[PDB]
């Protein structure tokens, strides 16, 4: 989520895929502690009798099968968290999200209400206000020509500066808003 | 005098007050939702006299106070049947409220929009006893449809959440499904019998034809959610787990089969329409139990039982036993809408995980909740001298004893094993094992609102059916004869399943594994009904509704002929008439040709 | 009858003598006061009519029609209020002459007792219409569509003309009394055929029906609101009145010249619908349902029973409000957005709760919820196709599933989900907008409570 | 602030021409695929996958994260049929044609047992229900000025 | 060995196990790369653009634009009348109307010959 995804996995990874896939299924289908622990452990076992092989063909000749094998026995109803993709709670506090800039529509009763916090906001905007054309000719000058080749971002370099393009994710509005 | 109608009117009416104060001062503050459930603890308690009138004497009364309009010879009032099947439903339907209300005073404490919860909760409320106490069907109608609408808003609380959306609209569509059912039976009764009053209907049809019960057998099965029209309901879990327990559980749910028993004079005069609904319960109840024998979700579980137990009504409504189906809701109310509250306070209790993998040793942890659930299990099961016992264990003696189709009875038999075996899933699933939950213990029972919410229907579910069986005048013919074998029938099934289901869960901690068989695939995908049904059709029908109506039809074929054909002609013969060099010689010669023909062509 | 009429005229001198910032207020409260003068035409008798004059005469028909026409005109100004604000003074007073005139002409075509008469106002609604769409619209599609809501119409009502001008060589009389008090037979003969099609196509082409309808949603889409709220709410419900009129000349020819229309009709109910559901525009999505609905009307009207025209008149009053209220709020939408595509917008409920209220409301009448007018009309209409074939239930049936899918999908996509991110110029809904909503959609809640109202002569 | 040039065209038939398409279209050339020149206007718009877009990924950033697209990137012809509230393709983990046959299958099975126990129903050993006067003629539909046929029940 | 896995229209491939993906070659590497790259263009360019303090507009898609276009206005201007499109343009918009037609033209001469026999039995029929 937060880092920034490369233009292809290469062999290490997917395998650490697998693994993690396949353990996380194995334990969906033992239910038990124990149980999980122990075929856990064969799983592991069975997983490393080829970890020093050199060559190529067969090592992905390998991870193939295993691919077949997993998918033949995936338990079609794995145990997913709550918060997960896949979760009874995936998205359910996404309604009470709401957006900062909508603060700046609030009528003058209701902003005289908190003003300690609009001052601190006001503050906010100012350093935002100036960041903002410190990194666009930052950023200009950081990238190579002809584009970007991979979305990610540069820290700031110098004293007073910001990381470019900040705000709206430093304003993120909270995982639990209300 | 005759303080009957007026008790009777008086509890709907007053269930309406803090819908009126919904924009008035209290709304705005902290107390609204106990407002609600006072109000309706109140009303449970005023609706309580008419009950006691009707237990003493057999009251039965027609209230048509509102004439609405009048087509001719059809006359459409506002008219309230307050019969037996009225104020009998009405109390528990009110009794269950207040509990589920004071449970989620405690389970939606942190929810910003609890009053509008308690709002929307009062609001089904209203529409259900709209559609409980209607005489004609236009009425009914608008309880039928506001009941959908209160589901659809309440499925969809959270409205951030794709699948909550997704869900909300599929239960519209079923029920849209139904609608169709509904609309049927009403246009044949109007065409027909001159009415939708009842009265009228029931007196004009003494041999009742096929269309109209068909009608209403395709209503009944889209609201109860019956095998064709099945999905809606487990997907309906999608909601907070109150609303799981108050409409998809106990309450809303048993719509159609009420609308199968308030139509049964006509029903018993017809022998297709009755085979027809046994056949569909059978295969319903069935199927949910198989489905619910292998799910992972403890709120799927429920509502699969609940599925089933409707498919059981169902079967009853089949063999022409209206009234123990009634018997039947009124007790199934009581205990499922406990089972979803000792659910919802595990899942609450557990960080908001709903998945039975991950609650272990709860027995000793939490044990209100475990000695709830038990007792609720064995009400489920038709342990002798509970509250299911009264109408479950009567319905399969009457199943046994009629002439019936073998293979529903058949079903009916072994869906009595699979609801034992399923309640055994979830007791030894949730309380029996080591805890595998994470370390984070957050585990608390005490508050006073669960537990005087589960209590009250605790006691209920021990001492109703027995109160309720005693205090009701019989209704049918019993069976006071039968072999010995057939009078255990449902009690040696049931005993079989929960061994079956011990001896099978048993097994689990076991130091084997293997790779599951077809057969485990077909129960725990719902038979692939959800994933080829929600998959095929509806994509054949947006496609089409973009190849075809839209851009074919629509964007080409219907341009084509009238208008750019008109453009085209008019274009090309503009260019025809226009295109002239400015020549006399041309302009003269057609002019000589002109005077030719005009010469020896019109004389 | 001048009683209405006069005011209504009186309301050009009143709008061009207005100070320059005070047209809206005059023309807005003194056309409520119109309004509600015309109230007064609800009190009908189960008797003939209310005739006032030679030249104008009402029906229990004809007064809800009347009414919606008088109310809508206040609505339709405060919505032009807001993207009118930087045109010049003159232009402005130009704007509100062209809906003054057309609730002027609409209010004569209603009442008018003859048919040649009605011919004349029934076209003269044209030039304003057509006015507004190619003068104020925003896209460079207006003219074409101006030109398309032109010929369509022209061609369908040409020949009606012809037709009207022979009857009266025939009769000796188009003044509706005496049509209906000395109706004849019409043989089955090829003449008295394409008299038929050419007194019923006119009204046919406006409806409009379906593979006629190919002008409504160019037109629907490139007008501003006020020409969008007057073409969903009144002008479509003039063929249907046209039809409702002329019926009574026209049997028993109707029991088989009927079965082309009607068929096209069930199923064209049907397309429509679906295509509602595959649709990126919000405008182009209500004015496909604005077909679907017209289609209804017009079985109800080819059915030909009590039932029938009860619905219809039921249906037609519940549909030009509901229409109404729903292109108001995609356009309050669009004056936010600048954009009219459906899924840009996204999860508006968090950001514009009661505008969420309003919508939810909205989608609910249109999903024709019991006891609605909507839902009356509809299932009258049911019925009767019921009685004239057992078999239509399921074509009926499967439309209702439909609309109510395609209405809950304009609701979800638009209100629920979550907010689109870069959009950050969303305001809080205005004090006109909420009015303007709930202007719309209390009359309809109202009038539920007093449905003989809007059913029309036969009940 | 589109261009007139940066709308959809006609079907490409030259290289060059396609390779312009496929610039406008934010895409490389070699992924750039039209639908085939058929009669339906599809036109200059290319074919991607018909993949849902509920089997992207959930994890990553998308710029709308709940339909799951990039701003700027290309619009699949059908999106609002996959929306993660409509039909999807997401693989399944047992094969489509096994689901079919297995349903098909189960409920084909369930209807002819149905009507097997139709045709062979359960009952028990009694007889027929016996009912006083004249199999209650009175009472059930009335008529009481023809005289039914009297039917007498037996003692056993 | 395990029983395979057969794809549909409605159940894809899963990437895992898509052959395509064990077949790398370097031009495979390249086209992933500049897939990548032009990616992270587009990306830079809206996060530009939406980190602005300055701006205070909804930000316009072109792709957007592109896809109500193809879908709305491009259709006619591309349509070419061939065998397909005729007859499923036929097919579609006549064989309907026909089958309709005729379902419910039969229905009626049946109701009508049975009323005209007078075996009906519309008794209580009174609304119509
Ligand atoms: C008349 C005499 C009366 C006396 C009768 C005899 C008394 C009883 C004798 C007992 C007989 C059997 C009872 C045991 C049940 C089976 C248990 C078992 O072994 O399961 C493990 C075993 C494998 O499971 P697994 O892969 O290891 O699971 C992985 C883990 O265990 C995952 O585990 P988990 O933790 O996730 O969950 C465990 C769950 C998961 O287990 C499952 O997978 C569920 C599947 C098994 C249960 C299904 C039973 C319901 C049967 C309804 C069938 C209706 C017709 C449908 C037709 C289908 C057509 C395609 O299992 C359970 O929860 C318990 C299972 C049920 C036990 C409790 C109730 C059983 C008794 C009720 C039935 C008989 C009494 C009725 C009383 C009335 C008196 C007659 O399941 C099977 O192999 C199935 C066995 C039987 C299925 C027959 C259907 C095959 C159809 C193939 C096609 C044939 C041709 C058709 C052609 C048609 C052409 C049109
Ligand atoms: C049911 C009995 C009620 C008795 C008490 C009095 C009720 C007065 C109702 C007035 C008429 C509706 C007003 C609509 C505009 C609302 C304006 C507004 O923004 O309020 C905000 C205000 C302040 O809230 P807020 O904090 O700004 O809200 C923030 C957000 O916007 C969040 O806002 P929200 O989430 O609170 O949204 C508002 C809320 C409620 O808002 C609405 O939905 C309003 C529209 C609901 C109906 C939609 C059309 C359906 C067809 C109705 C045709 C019948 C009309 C009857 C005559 C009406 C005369 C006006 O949304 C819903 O709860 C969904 C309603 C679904 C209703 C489904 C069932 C409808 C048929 C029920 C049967 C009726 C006939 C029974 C016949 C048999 C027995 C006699 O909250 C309210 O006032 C809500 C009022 C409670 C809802 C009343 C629903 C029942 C009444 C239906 C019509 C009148 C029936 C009279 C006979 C009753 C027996
Ligand atoms: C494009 C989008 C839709 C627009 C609206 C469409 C609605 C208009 C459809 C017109 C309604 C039908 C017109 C005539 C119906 C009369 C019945 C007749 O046609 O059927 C048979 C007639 O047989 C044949 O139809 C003869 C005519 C055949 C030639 C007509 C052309 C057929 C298809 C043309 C369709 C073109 C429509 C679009 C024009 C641009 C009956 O046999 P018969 O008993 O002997 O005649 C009875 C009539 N009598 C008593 C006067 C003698
Ligand atoms: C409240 C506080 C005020 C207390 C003072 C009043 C105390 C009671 C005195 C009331 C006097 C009697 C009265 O109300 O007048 C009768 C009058 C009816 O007028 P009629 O002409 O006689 O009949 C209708 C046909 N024209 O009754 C009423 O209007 C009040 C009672 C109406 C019932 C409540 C209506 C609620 C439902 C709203 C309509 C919903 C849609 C319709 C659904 C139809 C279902 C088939
Ligand atoms: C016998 C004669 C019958 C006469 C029928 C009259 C039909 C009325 C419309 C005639 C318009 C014909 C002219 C025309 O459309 O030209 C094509 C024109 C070219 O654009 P231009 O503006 O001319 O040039 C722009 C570039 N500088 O294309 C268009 O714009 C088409 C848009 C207008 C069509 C609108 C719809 C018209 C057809 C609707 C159906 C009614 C047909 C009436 C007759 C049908 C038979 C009963
Ligand atoms: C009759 C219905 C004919 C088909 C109607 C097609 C409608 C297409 C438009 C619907 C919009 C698309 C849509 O709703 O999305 C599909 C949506 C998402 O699927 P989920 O599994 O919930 O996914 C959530 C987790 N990711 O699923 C649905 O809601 C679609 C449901 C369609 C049901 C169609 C099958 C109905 C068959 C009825 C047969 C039974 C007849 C009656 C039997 C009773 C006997 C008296
Ligand atoms: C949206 C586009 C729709 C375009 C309009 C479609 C409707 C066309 C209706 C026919 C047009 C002419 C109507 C005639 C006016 C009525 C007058 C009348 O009925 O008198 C008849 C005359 O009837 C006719 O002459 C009509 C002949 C038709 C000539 C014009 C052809 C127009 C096109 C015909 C086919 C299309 C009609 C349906 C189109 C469907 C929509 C596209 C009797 O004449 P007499 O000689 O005095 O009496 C006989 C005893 N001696």
């Amino acid at each position: 989520a937060f880092s920034a995804p490369a233009a292809y996995l290469t062999h290490q990874q997917k395998v650490l895929r697998l693994y993690k896939r396949a353990l996380r299924h194995l334990e969906s289908w033992c239910v038990h502690r124990d149980k999980y622990r122990y075929f856990a452990c064969l799983m592991r076992a069975r997983f490393d009798e080829h970890k020093n092989e050199k060559d190529m063909v067969k090592a992905t000749q390998l991870l193939r099968q295993a691919e077949e094998e997993f998918w033949y026995g995936q338990h079609p109803q794995p145990y997913i968290f709550p918060e997960s993709p896949g979760g009874t709670s995936y998205e359910r506090y996404e309604c009470y999200k709401v957006p900062e800039w909508c603060l700046d529509d609030w009528h003058p009763s209701e902003k005289a209400m908190y003003p300690d916090y609009f001052a601190k906001r006001e503050q906010w905007k100012r350093l935002r206000r100036e960041s903002w054309e410190r990194e666009v000719k930052q950023l200009q000058e950081e990238t190579p020509p002809g584009g970007p080749r991979t979305e990610a971002l540069p820290p700031a370099r110098k004293e007073g500066d910001l990381p470019p393009l900040w705000w709206h994710i430093v304003t993120r509005p909270r995982e639990r808003p209300m | 005098m005759n303080p009957f109608a007026s008790l009777t009117l008086t509890t709907l009416t007053i269930l309406t007050i803090p819908i009126m104060m919904s924009n008035s001062n209290i709304y705005k503050t902290n107390l609204y939702p106990n407002y609600v459930k006072t109000t309706v603890s109140y009303a449970f308690t005023l609706s309580l006299v008419p009950l006691l009138m009707f237990m003493h004497t057999g009251q039965e009364m027609i209230i048509s106070n509102w004439h609405w309009m009048t087509l001719q010879t059809v006359e459409l009032s506002l008219s309230f049947k307050m019969d037996y099947f009225s104020v009998m439903f009405i109390p528990v339907a009110l009794f269950v409220t207040w509990s589920i209300m004071e449970f989620s005073m405690w389970y939606m404490h942190s929810d910003p929009f609890i009053n509008r919860f308690f709002k929307y909760l009062l609001l089904f409320l209203i529409t259900m006893m709209i559609l409980v106490t209607a005489n004609n069907l236009f009425q009914l109608f608008i309880g039928w449809e506001g009941v959908g609408i209160m589901s659809f808003l309440l499925i969809g609380w959270w409205h951030g959440r794709t699948d909550a959306n997704t869900a909300a609209l599929q239960a519209i569509l079923y029920n849209r499904i139904g609608d169709i059912g509904f609309v049927l039976s009403m246009a044949w009764f109007l065409t027909h019998s001159n009415a939708w009053d009842l009265q009228q209907i029931f007196m004009l049809n003494n041999e009742c034809p096929n269309m109209p019960l068909i009608g209403l057998l395709l209503a009944a099965a889209g609201k109860s959610a019956q095998f064709g029209l099945h999905p809606w309901l487990p997907s309906a879990m999608e909601g907070p787990t109150p609303v799981s327990a108050l409409l998809h559980s106990s309450t809303m749910v048993v719509a159609g089969v009420f609308l199968l028993i308030r139509f049964y004079p006509l029903m018993e005069t017809n022998k297709l329409v009755q085979t027809m609904t046994l056949c569909l319960g059978a295969i319903t109840t069935l199927f949910t139990a198989l489905c619910a024998i292998t799910q992972n979700d403890i709120k799927k579980i429920v509502a699969f039982s609940t599925s089933s137990q409707l498919g059981l009504m169902m079967v009853t409504i089949g063999i022409n036993q209206p009234h123990l189906a009634f018997l039947h809701i009124c007790m199934h109310a009581f205990f499922k809408a406990m089972l979803f509250m000792c659910s919802g306070s595990i899942i609450h209790s557990l960080n908001d995980e709903q998945d039975i993998r991950k609650m272990g040793g709860l027995y000793k942890a939490m044990p209100f909740t475990t000695t709830a659930l038990i007792i609720g299990s064995l009400a489920l099961t038709g342990m002798p001298y509970l509250t299911g016992f009264y109408s479950k264990d009567l319905i399969i003696e009457a199943v046994n004893m009629s002439y019936t189709n073998a293979w529903a009875l058949l079903m009916t038999l072994i869906a009595t094993s699979l609801t034992a075996a399923y309640s055994t899933r979830i007791i030894f699933f949730a309380f029996l094992g080591k805890p595998r939950f994470p370390p984070l213990v957050l585990i608390n029972e005490n508050n006073p609102l669960l537990i005087n919410s589960i209590k009250r229907l605790l006691i209920g579910s021990i001492f109703a059916g027995f109160i309720i069986s005693n205090n009701i005048p019989p209704m049918t013919v019993p069976n006071t004869t039968m072999p010995l074998y057939m009078k255990m029938t449902a009690l040696i099934v049931t005993i079989m399943g929960f061994m079956l289901a011990l001896e099978l869960n048993n097994t689990t901690y076991y130091l084997k594994f293997k790779y599951p068989s077809q057969t485990y695939k077909f129960s725990n995908m719902l038979g692939y009904y959800p994933s080829i049904m929600h998959r095929l059709p509806t994509y054949h029908n947006l496609s089409m509704s973009q190849k075809s109506a839209s851009s074919l039809l629509d964007l080409i074929w219907l341009e084509t002929i009238l208008p750019k054909t008109t453009s085209f002609i008019q274009m090309k013969m503009s260019i025809m008439v226009s295109n002239q060099k400015g020549l006399i010689k041309l302009y003269f010669l057609s002019f000589l040709i002109t005077i030719m023909i005009s010469m020896t062509l019109f004389n | 009858m001048l009683k209405i009429i006069i005011p209504t005229t009186m309301l050009l001198p009143m709008t061009w003598m207005s100070k320059h910032n005070m047209i809206w207020i005059n023309a807005t409260v003194h056309s409520l006061l119109i309004s509600l003068i015309s109230l007064s035409l609800l009190n009908q008798l189960g008797e003939n009519s209310l005739n006032f004059s030679l030249t104008f005469f009402s029906d229990s028909l004809s007064a809800p029609l009347l009414v919606l026409t008088t109310w809508l005109l206040p609505l339709m100004l405060m919505a032009s209020q807001s993207h009118l604000s930087k045109e010049t003074t003159t232009r402005k007073k130009l704007y509100i002459t062209m809906l003054i005139l057309l609730q002027l002409f609409l209010i004569m075509t209603f009442t008018a007792t003859e048919l040649i008469l009605f011919y004349i106002l029934f076209e003269a609604t044209l030039v304003p219409t057509l006015i507004i769409i190619t003068r104020w619209g925003n896209q460079t599609e207006r003219l074409n569509a101006g030109l398309y809501f032109l010929f369509y119409t022209l061609a369908g009502s040409l020949p009606l003309l012809v037709a009207l001008v022979y009857i009266q060589n025939t009769t000796g009389s188009l003044n509706f009394l005496i049509i209906h008090y000395w109706s004849h037979p019409l043989s089955n003969s090829w003449s008295n055929i394409f008299m038929w099609l050419a007194c019923i196509m006119a009204f046919m082409v406006k409806m409009p029906l379906y593979g006629l309808h190919l002008w409504l949603p160019k037109a629907h889409v490139e007008a501003p609101i006020a020409g969008s709220m007057v073409l969903a709410a009144v002008l479509l419900k003039l063929g249907g009145y046209g039809m409702m009129r002329i019926t009574t000349i026209l049997n028993p020819l109707t029991n088989y010249m009927a079965y082309p229309f009607l068929m096209l009709s069930m199923w064209g109910m049907i397309m429509t619908s679906s295509i509602c559901l595959r649709q990126t525009d919000l405008k182009s999505l209500i004015a496909y349902s604005s077909v679907s609905h017209m289609a209804l009307v017009i079985v109800a009207i080819m059915i030909q029973t009590p039932w029938s025209f009860m619905g219809a008149t039921a249906l037609m009053i519940a549909h030009g409000l509901t229409s109404s209220m729903l292109f108001c709020l995609a356009n309050t939408n669009y004056e936010r957005v600048h954009s009219r595509t459906m899924i840009l917008a996204r999860g508006l409920q968090t950001l514009l709760p009661l505008m969420a209220t309003w919508w939810l409301v909205a989608s609910l009448t249109n999903l024709a919820l019991p006891p609605s007018i909507n839902l009356i009309g509809e299932l009258f209409i049911i019925t009767a196709s019921f009685s004239w074939s057992n078999i239509t239930i399921i074509l009926m049936g499967m439309n209702m599933m439909i609309t109510a899918l395609y209405s809950l999908y304009m609701l979800i996509t638009t209100q629920r989900g979550k907010y689109t991110h870069h959009i950050n110029n969303i305001k809080p809904s205005f004090t006109r907008e909420n009015a303007l909503m709930a202007l719309h959609i209390l009359p309809l809640l109202l009038l539920t409570l007093n449905p003989k109202m809007i059913l029309g002569p036969l009940y | 602030h589109v261009t007139k040039d940066m709308f959809p065209g006609p079907y490409p038939k030259t290289p060059e021409e396609r390779a312009a398409a496929a610039k406008k279209y934010n895409m490389r050339v070699e992924d750039y695929e039209p639908y085939p020149d058929d009669g339906m206007g599809y036109g200059d718009y290319p074919k991607l996958p018909d993949r849902s877009q509920q089997e992207r990924d959930p994890w990553y950033d998308w710029d709308h994260p709940d339909l799951r697209l990039n701003w700027g990137e290309p619009i699949h012809w059908d999106l609002d049929m996959y929306i993660r509230n409509r039909v999807d393709t997401s693989p399944t983990p047992v094969s489509w044609n096994t689901m079919c046959k297995h349903l098909f299958g189960f409920v084909a099975f369930m209807l002819f047992m149905f009507w097997v126990g139709e045709i062979y129903p359960s009952y028990q050993p009694v007889g027929p229900k016996q009912y006083p006067y004249n199999d209650l003629y009175l009472e059930r539909g009335g008529d009481p000025t023809k005289e039914p046929e009297p039917v007498v029940h037996y003692e056993i | 060995s395990f029983p395979k896995y057969k794809p549909s229209r409605l159940a894809t491939l899963p990437a895992t196990l898509d052959p395509a993906e064990y077949d790398i070659s370097p031009e495979t590497r390249k086209a992933q790369a500049e897939r990548l790259a032009i990616r992270s263009r587009l990306k830079r360019e809206y996060l530009l653009q939406y980190n602005d303090p300055n701006r205070l507009g909804v930000i316009e898609d072109p792709a957007l634009i592109r896809w109500t276009y193809a879908r709305s206005a491009n259709i006619y201007p591309n349509f070419r009348p061939t065998p397909k499109t005729s007859l499923l343009g036929a097919l579609f918009g006549i064989g309907p109307l026909f089958f309709w037609y005729y379902v419910f033209k039969t229905d009626r001469d049946k109701k009508e010959k049975l009323i005209q026999e007078g075996k009906l039995d519309q008794t209580f029929n009174i609304s119509y």
